[PDB]
């Protein structure tokens, strides 16, 4: 017997894959006991289906496909089990954006006292978001978690360049970044993959 | 399915070169026919269909032009006449050698226009140049009455306010013995504003705020900006680009990350037109005057 | 004045820095045949006209061989175009616009004299 339990939501990352999540009442095998009806409310356009994943025992989750997406689109969303309709809602991409995590975090130790980060915009420079991207570095020390400081970059070239005078020698420093775009009113993207340095 | 050809095709010049054709309908055509007329310049290169009996263009006559104008019956993919009619408007007497080469123009922080060029491979070492300018606001062709020297540039300059838009541009000289030069300005493009003004620099705990002014007549949001950071201590020539500039009137922000209040930073600024407002944006303005924040 | 105008205005100057063959072909010069129109029908109306274009030549040979660079080229213009549709459609909020089918132009006009348009409201609004 099938019940959803905390209505289904979903995030954009304005380029193609618009994941969604959902919760049922019981176990369910998500990957074959449901299915994921989306379609796009224009003229024209068929609805398509998707094979959810299993996300927690009870949990489930299904990444929409989307060749390109505008700020007009308004999408349908119908959760099926196999012929019982249990939910269906609508869901504008646009309005619900969490930027894709970016990537490619190097460390670099220039001379003149100054420590170069660099990392990579994650999307194409015809995304419509590749150019509102302002980042939010995170350098912090192991075994000093007070030692902790974020740095935000709005400029558009994805590098920061603090100073050595603010390092502690001989000590292990992480640093991880995270992507949002301001225009879009979006969330913060993931961590980018961590990174380690000593001085 | 086919109908006669257009009646006596027509060219004439208004303004500096607003090159206008005109015709007169078939002869002897269907009746049954509701009259629609197409053209094309040579190469078939830049086509349109419609009713009227005339089609004027804005274009340079530096090198020669031609309309073919053909007959209709409808809009679509027809048996199109297949007799094409055409008339050319050939350039100016002046031989190509003697026209100035290099006209071009700038708007300057949309308030006056400066335009320069240099002498054309033949030219006598006698001539005098006028540039001539004009647009759909000005009552008639206008002459360009503030002349500067500089190097071996010659040039005009005219005031230019602000309140599709382009200026058409001529330079030929005093006696009629050179080639014409003609030059129309995208005036969406070619647009060079005033530097900013920084207004103040605020440290707040190793985040280093900036503001300053735009140029008087410009829109913040119709301007992109790159902010330049010297250090003397560090010798850090650095340089960011920004597009969005907002603070939390005139004014716009940006935040240094990463420097420190124990090092001298000197900050300018340029700003240049955006494509989001402006059909170009490749003419940076001047750096901006300095300010140091504390060593 | 939101994204869209942005997102419209981004594609259009994509579109108008690469000249393509397709271009070549017309659409009603809705714009230089300008009524007593208000902005949404406009929007509207250039989004009806647009969806002609590649309706019909998303699956044009013509357009469509040369090489496969051009080959794509043509493919980012259809691409362009659907995204430039939906955006200005939506914009209006409109069912339908009855296109009067008057004078033709190039595509590339079209795009031009659209390309400006939105230029301005971007600047003006707030
Ligand atoms: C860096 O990572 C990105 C994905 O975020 C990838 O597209 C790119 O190829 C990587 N850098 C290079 C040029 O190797
Ligand atoms: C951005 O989105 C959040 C959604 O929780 C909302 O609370 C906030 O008001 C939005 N910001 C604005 C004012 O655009």
């Amino acid at each position: 017997p099938f019940k959803v339990l905390q209505e289904p939501t979903c995030v954009s990352d304005y380029m193609s894959i618009s994941t969604c999540e959902w919760k049922m009442n019981g176990p369910t095998q998500c990957s074959t006991e449901l299915r994921l009806l989306y379609q796009l409310v224009f003229l024209l356009s068929e609805a398509h289906t998707c094979i959810p994943e299993n996300n927690g025992g009870a949990g489930c989750v299904c990444h929409l496909l989307m060749d390109d997406v505008v700020s007009a689109d308004q999408y349908t969303l119908d959760l099926w089990a196999g012929q019982q309709l249990l939910w269906k809602g609508s869901f504008k991409p646009s309005e619900h954006v969490k930027p894709r995590a970016p990537g490619n975090l190097t460390v670099h130790t220039q001379v003149s006292d100054t420590l170069l980060l660099t990392w990579s915009n994650p999307y194409p420079p015809d995304n419509y978001l590749y150019n509102h991207l302002t980042y939010a570095v995170n350098i912090w020390s192991e075994n000093d978690p007070a030692d902790f400081r974020i740095y935000q970059v709005t400029y558009l070239e994805p590098s920061l360049r603090i100073a050595a005078s603010t390092l502690k020698s001989g000590i292990s420093y992480r640093a991880r970044v995270r992507a949002w775009a301001q225009c879009y009113n979006t969330t913060w993207s993931e961590w980018s993959p961590s990174t380690k340095w000593h001085n | 399915e086919t109908q006669p050809p257009v009646t006596n095709l027509s060219v004439s010049v208004e303004n500096l070169c607003t090159v206008i054709w005109t015709w007169n309908p078939p002869e002897g055509a269907s009746s049954n026919c509701s009259l629609w007329y197409f053209s094309h310049f040579g190469d078939k290169q830049d086509k349109k269909i419609a009713p009227e009996t005339r089609r004027s263009i804005e274009v340079p006559l530096n090198e020669r032009i031609c309309l073919q104008v053909g007959s209709q019956c409808s809009t679509n993919e027809s048996e199109k006449p297949s007799i094409l009619v055409e008339k050319c408007i050939s350039p100016p007497e002046g031989d190509p050698e003697s026209a100035v080469t290099e006209l071009q123009c700038i708007w300057h922080n949309l308030s006056y226009m400066k335009c320069s060029w240099l002498p054309g491979r033949n030219t006598s070492p006698d001539t005098n140049y006028t540039l001539y300018y004009w647009h759909r606001s000005l009552e008639k062709i206008h002459q360009c009455e503030n002349i500067f020297r500089e190097g071996q540039y010659f040039g005009c300059s005219f005031d230019l306010t602000k309140v599709q838009h382009s200026v058409q541009i001529m330079v030929k000289d005093n006696a009629g013995k050179i080639k014409p030069s003609f030059n129309i300005v995208p005036l969406t493009s070619r647009v060079k504003p005033d530097p900013p003004h920084i207004k103040n620099l605020s440290f707040h705990n190793d985040d280093l705020y900036v503001q300053w002014e735009n140029p008087q007549n410009f829109i913040s949001r119709c301007l992109f900006y790159e902010v330049e950071v010297n250090n003397s201590q560090t010798e850090t020539h650095n340089v960011f680009y920004v597009q969005e500039a907002k603070c939390e009137e005139n004014t716009s922000c940006f935040m240094v990350p990463g420097v420190l209040p124990d090092t001298l930073n000197t900050v300018r600024i340029r700003v240049k037109t955006n494509k989001l407002c402006y059909e170009d944006d490749k003419l940076w303005s001047n750096w901006s005057q300095e300010m140091s924040i504390g060593k | 004045c939101d994204i869209t105008l942005q997102e419209i205005i981004k594609t259009l100057n994509s579109l108008t820095e690469q000249k393509t063959l397709c271009t070549e072909l017309t659409v009603t010069d809705i714009f230089a045949a300008s009524k007593n129109t208000t902005e949404k029908e406009t929007f509207c109306r250039a989004a009806t006209v647009l969806r002609q274009f590649y309706s019909h030549h998303e699956k044009d040979t013509r357009c469509l061989g040369a090489t496969a660079q051009q080959f794509h080229r043509h493919k980012q213009l259809i691409r362009f175009l659907k995204r430039l549709d939906r955006n200005l459609w939506g914009l209006a909020g409109l069912n339908s616009c009855p296109v009067k089918e008057a004078n033709q132009s190039t595509l590339e006009n079209f795009l031009e004299r659209l390309k400006t348009i939105m230029r301005e409201k971007y600047s003006k609004c707030s």
